[PDB]
């Protein structure tokens, strides 16, 4: 069954230069087109570029003409995207889908063209009060760049979380919270862990929060 | 460069009614070949695309039948027959019968659900956050509708204003309602300067808008 998994995104400097890779499994990779689409933070989809099974037609956008570059390894069952010159409207979220239709897409790979250093994220416990239902939470306080990974007790606790979208702080860094709400009187019967995962500054954090 | 123009921007819809989006191209989206390449695409939020119609009116494989795909030439409509509470999130159409490869803007579905009152938490800052010299209040509203709420910041009931940011969740897949936190950003020296810290909240769901508050230490 289908899996596409797109990699090689992160941080990089404006007119840096990136390779974006997207292997493929579960279906005959030569027998379809592969797109990139990328979605800029808060807008719709753009269509970037294509490429058929024989890589025979190439289609690029106006925006990318000149400095992206499309490329297919069959054998590998690899679609690549050599993009230089890079510029801060190209930060985004990129996509490769399968196909004309876009039946497949996979996980998505986030691109941020900034001068900006990266900076790991620093985890503060929001601590429950004292009811019917109770609140608590981690605040993961300036960050970059995005994103940042939340789970509670390792995947275990799902029920009751919000993982709230991130704000840019004047600081220039980014700072989100996650809570997760349980039945007031399970306090203190169940044990609480928000795990913290920065990949672009290789910080991995397990915050205990217990009621103050 | 074929354009779509996507009606409409957004959509409220009761659960189990009806709903239509419309999808038209500058021209005619007819290939050589004879088909007509365009495709409806629904993404929830953080999540990549899932399709829905393809060729105008094919429904994809596992796609449920409420679904259904209309339109040839430049006109061209997605139909829900019945709302269900997952169908929140945004919709487009693709066109994919002539390069460049082109979409639409979207369209936001929203559910009309009955008034919920949000749920109101306040925690005080960690005390390892302090030692750092800066001091974070954050202010929970979960699981409230409509989603026009107004968070009011006081220490020592003094109002504050433009030291304060606001993030709020996309509309939940299941019971339809939307969460909000408020941060209330103070240096550690300024945070120690003040005893009784309060969010109050103004929503549609509460007659007299709500205070939770704590005094720093005690």
């Amino acid at each position: 069954e289908v899996q596409l998994l797109e990699s090689g995104g992160g941080l990089v400097k404006p007119g840096g230069s990136l390779r974006l890779s997207c292997a493929a499994s579960g279906f005959t990779f030569n027998e379809y087109m592969m797109n990139w689409v990328r979605q800029p933070p808060g807008k719709g989809l753009e269509w970037v570029s294509s490429i058929s099974g024989t890589s025979t037609y190439i289609n690029y956008a106006d925006s990318v003409k000149g400095r992206f570059t499309i490329s297919r390894d069959n054998a590998k069952n690899s679609l690549y995207l050599q993009m230089n010159s890079l510029r801060s409207d190209d930060t985004a979220m990129y996509y490769c889908a399968r196909g004309s239709t876009g039946g497949y897409w996979g996980q998505g790979t986030l691109i941020t063209v900034s001068s900006a250093s990266t900076k790991g994220p620093s985890v503060f416990p929001l601590a429950p009060s004292s009811g019917g239902t109770a609140a608590l939470g981690c605040l993961v306080k300036d960050y970059f760049p995005e994103p940042v990974t939340v789970s509670w007790n390792s995947g275990a606790l799902t029920s009751g979380v919000h993982t709230f979208p991130a704000v840019l702080q004047s600081s220039g860094l980014y700072s989100l919270s996650s809570v997760v709400t349980v039945p007031s009187s399970s306090l203190g019967t169940q044990t609480y862990i928000c795990n913290v995962n920065h990949k672009p500054s290789n910080t991995k954090v397990d915050k205990k929060v217990e009621p103050k | 460069d074929i354009v779509m123009t996507q009606t409409p921007l957004s959509s409220a819809v009761t659960l189990g009614q009806p709903a239509s989006i419309s999808c038209r191209s500058s021209q005619r989206l007819v290939h050589s070949d004879g088909n007509t390449y365009l495709s409806w695409l629904h993404q929830r939020p953080g999540q990549p695309p899932r399709l829905l119609i393809y060729k105008v009116s094919l429904r994809f494989s596992g796609v449920p039948d409420r679904f259904s795909g209309s339109g040839a030439g430049t006109d061209f409509t997605l139909k829900i027959s019945r709302v269900e509470a997952e169908d929140v999130g945004i919709y487009y159409c693709m066109q994919a019968t002539q390069f460049p490869l082109t979409f639409g803007g979207g369209t936001k579905v929203e559910i009309k659900r009955t008034v919920a009152a949000p749920s109101v938490f306040i925690f005080p800052p960690s005390d390892e956050q302090l030692k750092s010299g800066t001091a974070s209040v954050v202010c929970l509203l979960n699981n409230f509708y409509p989603r026009e709420a107004k968070v009011q910041w006081k220490v020592d009931n003094a109002l504050q204003s433009g030291n304060s940011q606001e993030s709020v969740t996309e509309q939940d897949s299941k019971d339809s309602t939307y969460s909000l936190s408020s941060t209330l950003t103070l240096s550690k020296a300024d945070y120690e300067k003040h005893k009784v810290y309060a969010c109050e909240v103004t929503h549609q769901g509460l007659s007299s808008p709500v205070t939770k508050s704590f005094n720093r230490g005690e």
